[PDB]
């Protein structure tokens, strides 16, 4: 009902539920896979935007406390900790606090493919171990991602204009100190 | 993209078929007898658009009535003595005066409806008394040919409580005066506590008269309140009572350490009567009379007889944006007034802000050339000076303190995207009912762009030019972070650099220097930027050591570096010598700065250059690196490597090596022409790492922008080419204790000096970083006149024979243009609300929209804004000068910036198809703004994913130069 | 290529940690009985650590495993070996940015940091004199401050072992303003976590039930058998927030005087009457104002039950005065001063 939708009457409707699971947390940690089953339930209701910082500053804090020792209950196995960490991230300012509970993730370089007016289409992820300068061509990178075109060399436009100026003999410019003088 | 994000806009109504009539009264040189107020209240109850105002002639007041379709009953709503003087329809044209009055008429009905929905008004704000309780302010503008639109500004304010019996009880026992918010206009008053009862005879009549104009609910009735030392009985329904990024600095600190109805009736004709089109914010001198005063402002601002100001100027709003914004002191004082009050405060502040060598300044502006590096508002005083007029007018009927705190500071005392849009959809029914008694909700950019009567797609991303092989390469700007992996090469042929480092004799700082520059050499050479080896003489890895202590830092600095810069071949036997066959390396002096002043360090460079032979001095550069980089915490190395390469500026050769070996010939003719006295010295050609790729006679476009420093003593200017090939900056001294016309003449000479060094016709587009003045427009119109630009074309022909034969080679000027950039501060777009990639997080986008912005519908200077265009950009803008955001400081922090670009001169086809030569002023802006976006992509830091800052590159360098002068001076 | 006939992040991170683990062992045992092998270790420790830092910024080796090894090296530091610790403190400052992005690592780091600070005290003024202990205290206090500021979800709590609050922890010198601002932010955030921890202490779950707790302990035996433990000789000898909780216990039985028991209802009056018996300045308050509100049905004297139950209260009121709990001299001087200002 909340996700498809008496402005704030449902907030207290859930803090009693928080008191329910606050009472029966000790029952939850007794089993092994039952730790996850009501761990995941509260995830989908938080991420939906049912509660934000402006609604109840303390409300958000209360669910976090429960979340720390559900994860601390994994260690006290470590592997079970990872077993659920991969199952928690597989779905995904308020997000800053949520991700702090999970472990540090692996980072990969991202390249932005333009694919042409000349707009941007997609983004590609490449591991940082494939980017080395020993190979002459680009193995992970493709030149067609950036819309590369090879064009023949030409003399610089600025250099040529200096040469063509020799036939003109216009007025001599100011010594660049004429501007920084009293009026 | 932002083509589906929600704005805060509402297409209120359509002006087709509208009709209006004007009724005028003349009086002597009680509200029931008055015909203007009796008719205004009577038509307001019937819910028809009505508005009244005063006229220049004393004792003259006029009432306007707007309606749609069928006429209302005019035999009853109009008093007997009132006589009409104007009967117009939409097909007969809508002047600006009518346009500004229609906006207030809509706001009159809108204000009435809002108070019926439990909204209380405090000045410009409408808030709900006790988050989804947010204050919203309405401003109007006419968008499109005939559609009338509004923009809602939503802000967070502290809670406000309606006055009740409980509040009064504690006031009587309180010795201190009780502070409360009064009126729809937010007056500041003290609650005396002498509450009234509705049964009283006085409040029977007082409330009865109040109900005629404002909708008052229906028990407490009224209360005595004292405002600004003047007491008055005021109804208790309208009274209100108020409620009354570090981790990095900290850890850096650590690293450093260890290593009454009559009164409110008059006010509504002065404070809220000003409801003008927001498109005409960028305006200047009145074209009709060549003055800064016009329209009906002669009655709102304290003779001369202006005649029929048809244009859209409004001096009331001119003083708002032209008080602290970057303007010439000569132009600003005209807007305010020297003889009147507040003229001395501006002069006193300017002098108090103030309270060396010429060649030092020239060195300073060379370092910023590279691509990589209170006052009470006048409009507020106007409201305070309006209190005295209204209160003294009101007090007469009954028979410094006021200017200080007449108005409650609640409106001056200060988010999320979901909650804001919740109120925006909440406000749609209110707007729907008010006009109807349809309206589109918060418009997306696509809907906003579609009804402008003119594509909502983002501007295309330009491609760059690089060198992969010995040939060129057209590459996307997103491939810059992989410069080393793809082994690309820049322009300028990899200039070679030999460096000297000055380091103190501290082991901790010495050891770090060797490793840092060893890493710098690797990244410099890994990129195809050339060779970064030190000076060929080997003295302990090319590091020179030194040894209050700045004096010790200078003696060895000058005594050592001054003079310093002033047959077996086993493997060679196999290969023969190639032959004699047919560019000295640049010298860079790296300076480490132990100090956490700097000029003390730059004083070496001033002393070294004078004691050096000319050929060595022509290529010598200085770089200063702080000592904290070596010790404490890489993207710094890539930025430093590219900055050093860009600053090289390889000099033009002084000899051709023809070896004529004969009396005379074509080779000698080039040589003797190369050494002519009129040829300038130190050409110093500029070659950047990359330039914009060309896009399909020959010409060029010069983009120049300028702004004054924090003091008006200096004019800072910068320039760039169409493709970013050239980039130069200038500083002009204007310090007189006429003062600006000479300064602008020097600037125009500098711009003329650049175009005349080429051999192809140019096009000039002039930009202004801030708001254009009212005198600068007059001065620029004289310099950039048709007669003038044509005259210098003929004067050029006389001097040069070569220009005489071929006109395609003479560096004449084909067109001129003046454009001013300033923020808007009225519209806001939230990227979070929608309707594969998420634009604001990982990409930069930019949309534009330009329209002719005519003053009315259906000699040298025409109307003030010729054409106007919005500049919506997701990418952040750099640190702008403080006066840039003075008008609308709230828009400074929003992520998608709104900027306004205006046209002022547009001199087309001087010599007699490019967009700059089209007489349609809308085509000129979309060409200038499109090139403004394209030049903004040259700011993409190779160490960074996207462009570091918004706008054109020339604007960005000018801003960097402004802060550099500000910080060190 | 040859192994084609595996995550590079995990394997290459393990090699560096194993290689760097050997360097620390060499340095530690050689300081206690300069040797040449230390210089060989020092050069390789200095360079390889700088190489690992660069690869960390490049994101080439796994962050979680590398950071986990760092804390394992910081928990093996011998007690009192500040020197060895000092050559490792800059590792914390360099990697302080990514420590606050996880709660597992911050909790491990805070418990290491809090315990170490307590050992050094047995305060800050004497330590700052020593050039050796000058950066350690500031380094340790700064890493603890930035943990809660950016990562509050990681804080029973590590702060339990620390006797001093982070609000008044020693701070680097220089700016008076900045230091005061950050101190205010730190103290308010510390209070935020202090109340959050209390809230979690009750697992997200007054005076009437207190007597019911004491009812069952007497009910374990027979009430007829007057045991030896009801007397205060055992209670007061082994002992001498109980005064504030016992004022309700005496009065609640007193108003419910329909139950009997008088000669066994004075032993608890002996407990708290001795604290105020030596008076012959402060005065016990809010006592008599409570009781006169609980007087029921004063308007109607037709019912005899409201009279005799109130008559029992006066007898309870008479006997409590002789126990000397409600003082009279400071009460009557207020009554003396009540009419003095009226005249
Ligand atoms: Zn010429
Ligand atoms: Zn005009």
């Amino acid at each position: 009902q909340i996700v498809n939708n008496p402005k704030q009457l449902m907030h207290e409707a859930l803090k009693l539920r928080l008191n329910l699971v606050g009472g029966m947390f000790d029952t939850v940690q007794r089993s092994t896979q039952q730790t996850t089953e009501w761990a995941m339930l509260l995830l989908e209701i938080i991420i939906s935007g049912t509660v934000d910082m402006q609604s109840n500053n303390e409300l958000f804090t209360t669910v976090l406390d429960m979340l720390s020792v559900l994860i601390n209950g994994t260690l006290a196995n470590k592997r079970a900790y990872m077993n659920l960490a991969k199952k928690l991230q597989k779905e995904l300012d308020s997000l800053e606090k949520v991700r702090q509970l999970l472990p540090l993730p692996k980072q990969t370089r991202d390249v932005i493919t333009c694919e042409p007016g000349l707009q941007v289409s997609t983004k590609q992820k490449i591991s940082p171990w494939d980017l080395f300068e020993g190979l002459k061509p680009s193995a992970p990178l493709s030149w067609g991602w950036f819309g590369t075109v090879r064009v023949d060399r030409r003399v610089a436009r600025g250099e040529e204009q200096q040469r063509l100026l020799l036939y003109h003999t216009h007025l001599r410019p100011r010594p660049r100190a004429y501007y920084l003088e009293p009026l | 993209s932002l083509e589906d994000c929600h704005c805060n806009l509402f297409c209120l109504a359509d002006l087709t078929g509208i009709k209006w009539k004007k009724y005028v009264w003349q009086g002597p040189t009680v509200t029931e007898e008055d015909p203007i107020l009796s008719s205004f209240s009577r038509c307001l109850k019937a819910d028809v658009l009505g508005v009244w105002r005063r006229d220049q002639r004393p004792g003259r007041r006029e009432l306007w009535i707007f309606w749609w379709g069928e006429d209302p009953s005019f035999a009853d709503l109009i008093h007997h003595d009132l006589s009409e003087e104007e009967d117009g329809v939409w097909e007969n044209g809508l002047s600006y005066e009518c346009r500004t009055l229609l906006f207030k008429a809509v706001h009159n009905l809108l204000e009435r409806c809002l108070m019926n929905r439990n909204f209380v008004r405090i000045g410009k704000w409408f808030v709900k008394p006790y988050s989804e309780h947010l204050s919203c302010s309405f401003t109007f503008f006419l968008h499109g040919d005939s559609n009338v639109c509004t923009s809602v500004e939503i802000n967070q304010h502290q809670p406000v409580y309606l006055l009740s019996e409980e509040h009064i009880t504690l006031a009587q026992q309180s010795n201190s005066p009780f502070q409360v918010i009064l009126c729809p206009f937010g007056l500041n008053g003290t609650l005396t506590g002498q509450a009234f009862k509705m049964s009283d005879s006085a409040t029977k009549k007082l409330i009865g008269e109040w109900k005629q104009f404002y909708p008052i609910s229906c028990s407490l009735a009224a209360v005595e309140v004292l405002v600004a030392g003047v007491r008055m009985i005021y109804p208790a329904c309208f009274v209100l009572v108020p409620q009354s990024q570090t981790v990095d600095p900290q850890s850096v600190q650590k690293w450093v350490k260890f290593s009454s109805l009559y009164v409110n009736l008059i006010l509504s004709e002065s404070v809220m009567n000003l409801f003008k089109d927001c498109n005409f914010d960028s305006c200047c001198i009145c074209v009709c009379n060549m003055n800064i005063k016009g329209a009906d402002v002669g009655v709102y601002i304290p003779q001369e007889a202006q005649y029929r100001c048809t244009c859209g100027f409004s001096a009331v709003m001119n003083r708002k944006f032209g008080n602290n914004s970057g303007l010439f002191l000569e132009d600003e004082l005209d807007i305010i007034g020297r003889n009147t009050d507040c003229g001395k405060e501006a002069e006193k502040r300017f002098e108090a802000l103030r309270a060396l060598s010429d060649d030092l300044i020239l060195l300073l502006q060379d370092q910023c050339t590279n691509l990589f590096s209170n006052w009470v508002r006048v409009e507020e005083r106007d409201c305070c000076n309006d209190c005295y007029l209204a209160l003294e007018h009101g007090r007469q009927f009954m028979d410094a303190l006021v200017k200080s705190s007449c108005l409650h500071p609640w409106s001056k005392r200060n988010q999320c995207s979901q909650d804001i849009l919740r109120m925006l959809l909440s406000l749609q029914p209110v707007l729907q009912d008010a006009i109807q008694k349809g309206v589109q909700g918060p418009l997306t950019w696509q809907q906003f762009h579609k009804m402008a009567g003119r594509s909502p797609e983002p501007l295309p991303i330009p491609t760059f030019l690089l060198g992969y092989d010995y040939d060129y390469l057209v590459l996307s700007p997103f491939a810059l972070p992989y410069w080393e992996r793809l082994m690309l090469e820049p322009y300028g042929s990899q200039r070679d650099i030999a460096y000297v480092v000055l380091c103190p004799e501290n082991e901790a700082l010495l050891n770090g220097a060797k490793s840092f520059f060893r890493d710098l050499t690797a990244i410099y050479e890994s990129c195809r930027l050339g060779q970064h080896r030190p000076v060929s003489r080997l003295l302990t890895d090319g590091i020179m050591r030194v040894g209050s202590k700045l004096k010790l830092y200078a003696q060895v600095c000058r005594y050592d570096l001054g003079p310093y810069l002033a047959t077996m071949d086993r493997d060679k036997v196999g290969i023969p010598t190639d032959g004699d066959s047919h560019y000295p390396p640049a010298i860079v002096v790296y300076i480490i700065d132990p100090f956490t002043w700097t000029l003390g360090l730059l004083r070496c460079f001033l002393e070294m250059v004078q004691t050096l032979p000319p050929h060595i001095k022509s290529t010598v550069s200085v770089q200063i690196i702080p000592c904290q980089y070596l010790l404490q915490p890489p993207q710094h190395l890539k930025s430093l490597a590219f900055s050093a390469f860009t600053q090289c500026r390889r000099p033009l050769p002084t000899s051709t090596n023809v070896k004529t070996l004969t009396g005379f010939g074509p080779g000698l003719a080039m040589e003797t022409a190369l050494r002519s006295p009129d040829r300038p010295e130190c050409i110093r050609l500029y070659a950047p790492p990359f330039i914009l790729a060309p896009v399909k006679q020959k010409y060029n476009v010069l983009f120049v922008g300028y702004c004054l420093s924090h003091d008006q003593r200096w004019i800072l200017a910068s320039c760039t080419d169409l493709y970013g090939e050239l980039l130069e900056t200038c500083i002009i001294n204007i310090d007189v204790p006429s003062a600006r016309k000479f300064g602008l003449q020097k600037l125009w000479e500098w711009c003329l000096g650049l175009v005349q060094m080429s051999s192809l016709p140019w096009r000039v587009v002039i930009g202004r970083l801030g708001r254009i003045g009212h005198g600068e427009l007059k001065d620029w119109s004289c310099l950039l006149s048709r007669r003038n630009l044509q005259s210098l074309s003929k004067r050029l022909k006389d001097m040069c024979r070569m220009c005489g034969i071929s006109a395609a080679d003479s560096p004449s000027i084909l067109s001129a243009c003046l454009v001013a950039m300033e923020p808007q501060g009225s519209f806001v777009i939230m990227p979070d609300s929608v309707s594969q990639l998420n634009t604001p997080q990982d990409t930069s986008c930019t949309h534009i929209l330009v329209f002719p912005t005519s003053a009315s519908v259906q000699p040298n200077i025409l109307q003030q804004p010729l054409a106007l265009g919005y500049f919506v950009s997701t990418a952040k803008a750099g640190p702008l000068p403080d006066w840039f955001w003075s008008a609308c400081p709230q828009a400074q922090y929003q992520c998608p910036l709104f900027l306004k670009a205006s046209l002022h001169l547009h001199v087309p086809s001087v010599q007699s198809s490019h967009p700059l030569d089209s007489n349609q002023t809308s085509d000129v802006l979309r060409f200038v703004l499109e090139q403004y976006n394209a030049l903004s992509w040259l700011t993409c830091d190779p160490a960074t994913q996207d462009r570091r800052s918004c706008l054109p590159i020339h604007f960005v360098v000018l801003n960097q130069l402004y802060n550099f002068i500000m910080n060190m001076l | 290529a040859i192994s084609e006939t595996v995550d590079p992040f995990m394997e290459w991170t393990q090699i560096i940690t194993k290689y760097l683990w050997e360097q620390l062992q060499k340095m530690a045992e050689y300081y206690r009985p300069l040797p040449h092998d230390v210089e060989v270790a020092i050069r390789q420790w200095d360079y390889t650590e700088k190489l690992a830092m660069f690869m960390f910024q490049d994101g080439m080796l796994d962050r979680h495993e590398f950071l986990t090894w760092v804390l394992e090296c910081f928990e093996k530091i011998r007690p009192g070996e500040d020197e060895l610790l000092k050559l490792l403190l800059p590792l914390l400052l360099r990697y302080s940015g990514e420590f606050v992005q996880s709660a597992y690592l911050s909790r491990r780091l805070a418990y290491f940091c809090t315990r170490r600070l307590a050992l050094q005290l047995d305060p800050f003024s004497d330590l700052l004199m020593c050039p050796q202990h000058r950066p350690l205290v500031f380094g340790l206090s700064c890493i603890l401050q930035t943990i809660l500021l950016c990562c509050p979800s990681a804080l029973g709590s590590p702060l339990d072992h620390l006797p001093i609050a982070p609000s008044n922890l020693p701070m680097p010198e220089g700016n008076s303003a900045f230091t005061q601002q950050v101190r205010a932010k730190l103290r308010e955030i510390e209070q935020q976590i202090k109340e959050r921890g209390q809230a979690v202490e009750v697992r997200w779950s007054f005076t009437i039930g207190r007597v019911l707790h004491t009812l069952e302990v007497l009910d374990s035996h027979s009430f007829e058998r007057s045991d030896f433990s009801n007397s205060l000789d055992s209670l007061c000898n082994r002992i001498f927030s109980d005064d504030d909780a016992v004022v309700s216990l005496l009065c609640e039985w007193a108003v419910s005087c329909k139950r009997s028991g008088r000669h066994r209802a004075m032993v608890v009056a002996k407990l708290l009457e001795k604290r105020q018996a030596e008076i012959e300045p402060i005065f016990q308050d809010v006592l008599l104002q409570f009781l006169d509100t609980q007087a029921p049905m004063l308007t109607d004297p037709r019912s005899e039950s409201e009279r005799v139950e109130f008559f029992n209260l006066v007898l309870l009121f008479c006997e409590l005065i002789r126990h000397d709990v409600f003082s009279h001299n400071m009460y009557t001087c207020t009554l003396i001063s009540r009419g003095d200002l009226a005249f």
